[PDB]
C-alpha cells in the first residue's frame, strides 16, 4: 500500500514528488511537517552537533560518512520512534549545510543510503510517531 | 568509540526531550 524508503530519499535524496501515491505523499507531508518542528525546537542542538563533526573532518566539510556509523550505533542501542526522527531531522540538516557551506565535493551515496535502509526497518514506528504529532 | 557515545548521547537526548514534549 505504501513504501517509506521513497518517501525518504524523496525528502532526503531530493528524489522527484511524482515517484509517491497518495499514501506515500501523505506520509510525506507528516515526516516534513515533524521534521521541521524538530528542526526548529532543537535548531541550537543540532548545530553543537553539526558544528562538532565539522571541525573533526579532515577536509573541513560536512561529510554523512563521519555520521553514518554514529547514526545507525545509536539506534540499535535506543530504539524508540523519536531517535529515529531526531536522526532524519540532523540527517536533514547535514544536507542543507553540506549543500550551504562546503567548499568541496563529499561521496557519501553509499552512506546515506545505508542509513535509509535502517529507518525503514522501524517505518512501522515512524508512522505512528508521525502520525501522532500530526495533532 | 570516544567520540561515538558523546555524539550519541546528545542524539539520544534529543530523542527524550521529544517524548516528554508530546507526552
Amino acid at each position: 500500500n505504501y513504501n517509506i524508503e521513497k518517501v525518504l530519499n524523496v525528502y532526503l535524496r531530493d528524489l522527484r514528488i511524482e515517484s509517491l501515491n497518495n499514501n506515500e505523499l501523505e506520509i510525506l507531508i507528516m515526516i516534513r511537517e515533524c521534521c521541521e518542528v524538530i528542526k526548529k525546537d532543537y535548531k541550537t542542538e543540532f548545530n553543537e552537533i553539526c558544528n562538532f563533526i565539522l571541525q573533526n573532518n579532515v577536509k573541513s566539510c560536512y561529510d554523512i560518512n563521519d555520521v553514518k556509523n554514529i547514526i545507525i550505533e545509536t539506534i540499535n542501542s535506543d530504539f524508540r520512534p523519536s531517535v529515529i526522527l531526531a536522526s532524519i531531522s540532523l540527517l536533514s540538516i547535514i544536507i542543507k549545510k553540506k549543500k550551504d557551506e562546503n567548499n568541496e565535493v563529499v561521496d557519501d551515496d553509499l552512506a546515506l543510503n545505508e542509513l535509509i535502509n535502517k529507518f525503514s526497518s522501524y517505518q512501522k514506528d515512524i508512522i505512528s510517531f508521525v502520525e501522532k504529532n500530526k495533532k | 568509540d570516544a567520540s561515538t557515545k558523546k555524539l550519541s548521547e546528545c542524539l539520544k537526548r534529543i530523542g527524550d526531550e521529544l517524548d516528554s514534549n508530546m507526552e
